């Protein structure tokens, strides 16, 4: 996260870390206590799925306290819509083995209803992003949790600032950017599958899931996050499905 | 109407003319150009959420509903919701 | 849709109204108003008009600086979004009400404790009138409208 602050512990509960055989593979947001999303790309190389563990009650990833809870990564469903290596369906939800308990650090961040998150959420300007990513494009990933409050914009405007190439694929009806041009605040590498979570007359709602796509921070760029509006449906449904016999399942979409 | 000579301001409003134009105060009620939109008329969820705290729902010639998210019930208002959980989504304990 | 477009701002002692073009064939609009840091309101709802009093919104805060969007919808399917999935809008220009708009002991439509305020109620020692050395006033730190019409 580029010109964040550290979340004050306990202050972005629903955030989630994610390793592989040890090492940081990207973040997650809680919606309930065996499902987290995150992003579809995070598995795109993934050949160790039963070294992947969900840590929730994180905050500093140098020392331990009392509040963390691991649980290793029952299922992962990404959108049959998702390509590996490109940032459109970027969302993935992820079954966890065991429930987590939810205490002052562990709370799931509401999936808000479609309509309410188009016509109410999608018109609060500030988000929350969140993560343990680099602090700076191609700098030190954080030890500290990192919240970065960004101004969402519809993809009219997004498209009317930003500069015209680079590895820039296209602002689909499946994301939304947020963020600065000006390369000062940004979501960066080691966030993706974090959330981007808005504030609406006292709860905090999933709008957005970080997503990949300019390279952190890039001046003339937005980040992009999944728009999770567009999945509400999807994930419901799966969430209320009998597991099915797969780690990485790609759920049909829509 | 055309300027104030022809009572342009409706719903009490009161004119003031200009080069031609006019300005038209409206009652805490009223606004447009001419106090013809009523204020009391779009309670619709488009707007302002409907005033629902959470989740609206326009309904067919009727009020449109206030709703809530699992874990919370609405309250009498009609527009608040109140969580039935310990840990309702959304809500971060150390800020309550 | 046809996207709007002159959005123009209107505004005399802070009666501010945006008005704009096209005028409506099958489609409705919607105006969303906001500062540069707040979420965007929305006002008119799927109207067929072309413009859209906003003065209620601009007078909580007349310093600020707000920016307006018209969307239009096809009429009948106010849900159209179009690729991106939002709906097409054109903004307007930014307006910093209390820098901006026209003036003509006056009242405007600036409100406090459900109330009107006065021209000097809004501008202080920034309102001045002339004379010759006939009256006309003037707000001589302005960069625009900085003069009004004579009586
Ligand atoms: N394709 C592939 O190798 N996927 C595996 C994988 C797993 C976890 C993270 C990445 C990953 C690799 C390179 C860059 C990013 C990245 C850039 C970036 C910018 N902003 C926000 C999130 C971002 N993530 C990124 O998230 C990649």
């Amino acid at each position: 996260i580029v010109g964040g602050k550290v979340c004050p512990k306990g202050e972005c509960p629903w955030q989630v870390l994610l390793l592989v055989n040890g090492a940081q593979l990207c973040g997650g947001t809680l919606i309930n206590t065996i499902w987290v999303v995150s992003a579809a790309h995070c598995f795109d190389k993934i050949k160790n799925w039963r070294n992947l563990i969900a840590v929730l009650g994180e905050h500093d990833l140098s020392e331990h306290d009392g509040d963390e809870q691991s649980r290793r990564v029952a299922q992962v469903i990404i959108p049959s819509t998702y390509v590996p290596g490109t940032t459109n369906h970027d969302i993935a939800l992820l079954r966890l083995h065991q429930p987590v308990v939810l205490t002052d650090h562990v709370v799931p961040l509401c999936l808000p209803e479609r309509t309410f998150s188009e016509r109410t959420l999608a018109f609060v300007r500030f988000s929350l992003v969140s993560g343990w990513g680099q602090l700076l494009d191609r700098g030190a990933t954080a030890l500290e949790l990192m919240v970065l409050n960004v101004p969402r914009l519809m993809t009219q405007d997004c498209l009317q600032q930003s500069r015209k190439v680079g590895d820039s694929p296209n602002i689909t009806e499946y994301m939304f950017c947020a963020g600065y041009s000006d390369g000062s605040k940004d979501s960066c590498k080691g966030d993706s599958g974090g959330p981007h979570a808005t504030h609406y007359r006292g709860t905090w709602y999933l709008t957005g899931i970080v997503s990949w796509g300019q390279g952190c921070a890039t001046v003339g760029h937005f980040g992009v996050y999944t728009r999770v509006s567009q999945y509400i449906e999807w994930l419901q449904k799966l969430m209320r499905s009998e597991p099915r016999p797969g780690v990485l399942l790609r759920a049909p979409f829509p | 109407g055309d300027q104030c000579a022809s009572s342009p301001c409706q719903n009490g409003g009161s004119c003031k003319d200009q080069l031609q134009s006019y300005i038209c105060f409206c009652l805490p009620a009223f606004e447009g150009r001419n106090c013809e939109t009523h204020k009391d008329d779009q309670l619709i969820c488009v707007n302002e959420n409907g005033g629902c705290e959470q989740y609206c729902s326009d309904h067919t010639g009727t009020k449109r509903s206030c709703r809530c998210h699992e874990g919370y019930s609405l309250l009498a208002d009609g527009v608040s919701c109140t969580p039935t959980v310990e840990y309702p989504c959304g809500k971060i304990p150390i800020l309550e | 849709t046809v996207a709007a477009y002159n959005l123009t701002w209107k505004s005399t002692n802070f009666k501010t109204i945006l008005e704009w073009e096209p005028k409506p064939v099958n489609q409705v609009y919607t105006v969303q108003i906001s500062t540069k840091s707040g979420d965007w309101k929305s006002k008119c709802f799927y109207t067929t008009d072309t413009e859209c009093d906003l003065t209620d919104e601009i007078v909580k805060d007349v310093k600020q600086t707000y920016l307006a969007r018209v969307f239009s919808y096809p009429a009948g399917n106010v849900e159209s979004t179009g690729s991106a999935g939002e709906p097409l809008y054109e903004n307007s220009p930014e307006f910093t009400p209390y820098l901006e708009t026209n003036l003509g002991d006056e009242r405007t439509l600036v409100r406090r404790n459900n109330t009107f305020l006065s021209l000097r109620d809004v501008f202080g020692k920034d309102l001045i009138y002339t004379l010759y050395y006939s009256v006309q006033a003037v707000i001589p730190s302005r960069t625009v409208n900085r003069k009004s019409t004579d009586s």
